[PDB]
């Protein structure tokens, strides 16, 4: 702004930047599906573990 | 910024052509006579100081 | 605005001249004026023609003093008066030249405002004497492993880069400048080389690309660019190396070490030819005036490692000569070859062969030798010279393709891998601390086994591996700069470990 002599367009785009300080909407996009997949998967992990643990002792 | 710098150069060349216009004005006037007298007497003072 | 202050300054230049010498232009043409008068006139003097053209004066004749214009004669006209500046040609010299492109008369042509100048100096300055010189003992690492190994660069040395036209000719030199980023960025002033790249005869676009490249690698923050583009006058081109030299001398004088690249002197010779033949001087050998050797020699001898009483100053020079058709018997190439202390022959065939940087190792010498080679790097590359020499001999026999004996093929196999080892990517020099391992591996024959195709892969990986594990070792190579028994063993083990990857 101290470079640009041509007035009040640096203040404009500075203020436009301060307008657009907000960002696109989005958060946790999986918290039901990540948990659901993990649940089904976890069950399967335990199934494998229990089978092989039994077999190990056998 | 780029156009601003360009505009300063543009202003300078515009004002340059005004110097040309002013040059024609000076050499037209009997300033053409009167400043020659000034130069003449200045040479008298200077060359006498040699 | 800015205009009002400029006009005020302009108004502020008045005050009559006493013009103690005059002379009337008469024979003027070809940009080479000859004026009648100038009874007082120093030789090599700068004379302001009344038309805003300034021209130095190189011939004093008992008729007409021949003042070579620095401008175009389309602003000069017959019978003008000329007023002797009364100062033999001089340039501003200072620290402010760092990060500036400047034309011959020291006007910033990159227009980064007026040069911050700590002095002015004169174009011709006599070379450092025998007495104020001490022997070279300070390496300069170009970051091109082949260069460092084969033709080591020191400070105060003159080594001629010679070879076929613009075979990235500029780029070979530019790499050296780029590797000086490592020390330069560093605060060790005893390892600070301020770099002056002199560009004579090149078009503005070429120069502009180069300065941009330098800005891209952000190396322009230690570079001085002296330029004399091909548009600019033949007298200014002739004067251009000598005014670069003085700019260098300010660094040299300060004791600060520096390096001046004079690219390309071959165009200086053309310029001096034009100048001389339109000063009507008798045509020299091969049409280049016979005093070109003197011209080039006086220029070249001003780079030196000044004595320790002279604060160990050192301007280092790298001249660059384009060989037209690779003719090494041409008068201008012959003259330069004698003057310099090294040859760094670049061979086109090897360039095409894909050995880039391309160096014909037989036509490359460093007559100032390994006194300026890194002590560690001397140990590792000890038999590299022998191996390569053997490779050359072996390769010649191999052309005939006679069934080679195993001894010949040991050499052949080793040699092939070495050649691939030498190769490096243009515009990407490598750190010497990490070039010492690569040469150790090669010389200790570990790479001789490794298949030729994957040498390039191996090199990359080896560096990654040393970065991973033997980074303690790398630090030591930098720090101690001589490979001790422990370092040699560590390095030997590391390389051995990495043989199978």
């Amino acid at each position: 702004r101290s470079v640009l002599k041509n007035t009040s367009v640096i203040d404009k785009i500075e203020s436009y930047v301060k307008q657009y300080k907000p960002v696109k909407i989005d958060a946790s996009k999986q918290l039901q599906v990540i948990e659901s997949f993990e649940k089904h998967a976890m069950t399967n992990a335990k199934e494998t573990e229990s089978l092989v643990s039994k077999e190990l002792k056998d | 910024v780029r156009y601003e710098a360009s505009l300063r150069q543009l202003e300078q060349r515009q004002l340059a052509k005004s110097v040309i216009s002013r040059v024609q004005s000076e050499l037209g006037n009997p300033k053409f006579q009167e400043k020659v007298l000034q130069q003449s007497i200045s040479e008298i003072e200077q060359l006498l100081s040699k | 605005e800015v205009s009002s202050i400029l006009e005020e300054r302009i108004k502020g230049v008045s005050d009559e001249a006493n013009l103690n010498e005059t002379g009337r232009v008469l024979a003027v043409g070809d940009g080479i004026a000859r004026v009648f008068g100038l009874n007082n006139i120093q030789a090599e003097e700068l004379v302001e023609f009344s038309s805003g053209v300034k021209g130095m004066a190189l011939n004093l004749e008992p008729g007409q003093v021949g003042i070579v214009l620095f401008g175009s004669d389309r602003l000069v006209k017959e019978g003008e008066l000329v007023k002797r500046t009364g100062n033999i040609v001089d340039v501003p010299v200072g620290p402010g030249l760092l990060g500036r492109v400047v034309d011959a008369l020291g006007n910033p042509i990159d227009g980064k405002g007026p040069i911050d100048a700590a002095g002015r100096s004169r174009a011709q300055v006599k070379a450092p004497g025998i007495l104020p010189r001490r022997s070279v003992h300070e390496p300069v690492q170009t970051g091109l492993k082949a260069v460092d190994a084969l033709v080591p660069i020191g400070r105060g040395q003159r080594e001629l880069i010679i070879g076929d036209r613009q075979t990235g000719k500029t780029a070979v030199a530019l790499d050296t400048i780029l590797n000086q980023k490592r020390w330069n960025n560093g605060s060790d002033e005893s390892k600070k080389l301020y770099c002056v790249y002199v560009a004579v005869g090149q078009k503005r676009s070429t120069v502009a690309q180069l300065v941009q490249t330098l800005e891209q690698h952000d190396a322009m923050k230690y570079s001085i660019i002296v330029a004399a583009t091909a548009s600019e006058a033949a007298p200014l081109q002739y004067l251009a190396p000598f005014t670069a030299a003085s700019i260098g001398e300010w660094f040299r004088d300060n004791g600060k070490h520096a390096l001046i690249v004079y690219d390309d002197l071959s165009k200086q010779a053309v310029a001096y030819r034009q100048l001389s033949l339109l000063l009507r001087r008798p045509p020299g050998r091969e049409a280049y005036p016979g005093d070109v050797f003197y011209l080039h020699s006086r220029l070249l001898e001003r780079a030196a490692k000044l004595s320790e009483k002279e604060g160990s100053g050192s301007l280092t020079a790298l001249p660059v000569i384009e060989t037209q058709g690779g003719d090494v018997s041409a008068y201008i190439p012959t003259n330069v070859i004698s003057i310099t202390d090294g040859q760094i022959f670049l061979e086109a065939e090897l360039f095409y062969k894909g050995i880039r940087p391309a160096i014909n190792v037989g036509l490359s010498v460093s007559r100032v030798g390994s006194a300026a080679q890194v002590k560690a790097l001397k140990q590792v590359a000890g038999s590299l010279k022998l191996f390569l020499a053997q490779y050359r001999e072996v390769a010649a026999f191999a052309q005939f393709g006679s069934d080679l004996d195993a001894s010949t093929k040991q050499t052949l196999v080793r040699g092939e891998r070495l050649t691939q080892l030498l190769k490096q990517n243009q515009y990407s020099p490598l750190a010497t601390e990490e070039q010492v391992p690569l040469i150790y591996a090669g010389v200790n024959g570990h790479l001789d086994g490794i298949e030729l195709s994957r040498i390039g892969e191996f090199e990359s990986s080896f560096l990654s591996y040393l970065k991973s594990n033997h980074n303690e070792l790398l630090t030591e190579i930098r720090e101690k700069g001589e490979l001790s028994k422990e370092l040699l063993a560590s390095l030997k083990s590391a390389t051995e470990s990495f043989v199978a990857t």
